[PDB]
């Protein structure tokens, strides 16, 4: 005679980043 | 002195003595440095540029194996701009690169052969 009580959740996945690396052009 | 006397062979023999090897020393060239901008092989680029995390050639060659013998074959061919760096390699024994790490040449051997004269006393 018990119940179910559907529990919640939390999600996470981060992001990246890029770098440009200029070239001195000579 | 003259040519063909065996300056480089004296340096290789010296490296053969106190290593029992012959290739563990660090030979670089001074014939590939005829222009101004190729100084940065032995330093590394400043932060913001293409090859940065790789570091310098001559700098990384000493952070491991800090007992090498260092050669400078025919240091005349470099036009007088490479000389400003080994003006301060000597007599202080330090050199820095892009990361700000400080290598230390405090027990290396600097041997820099030349080619001038050749006919005079
Ligand atoms: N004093 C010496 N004792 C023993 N071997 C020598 C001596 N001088 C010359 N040699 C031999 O002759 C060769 C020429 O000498 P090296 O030192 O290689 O010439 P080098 O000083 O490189 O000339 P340059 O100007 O750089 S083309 C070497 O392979 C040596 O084995």
């Amino acid at each position: 005679a018990a119940a179910a009580a559907a529990a919640a959740a939390a999600a996470a996945a981060a992001a990246a980043a890029a770098a440009a690396a200029a070239a001195a052009a000579a | 002195g003259p040519t063909g006397v065996g300056k480089t062979e004296l340096a290789k023999a010296l490296a053969d003595f106190l290593f029992d090897d012959e290739r563990a020393m660090v030979r670089i060239d001074m014939s590939e440095y005829g222009e101004k901008h190729t100084v940065a092989r032995l330093i590394g680029a400043p932060p913001g540029y293409v090859g940065y995390e790789a570091g310098g050639q001559l700098t990384e060659a000493v952070r491991r194996r800090p007992y090498t013998v260092v050669l400078f074959d025919e240091i005349e061919k470099a036009h007088p701009d490479v000389f400003d760096v080994l003006l301060q390699v000597l007599d202080e024994g330090r050199l820095t690169d892009g990361h700000g790490r400080t290598v230390d040449f405090r027990n290396t051997i600097l041997i820099l052969t030349s080619n001038l004269g050749s006919g005079g006393s």
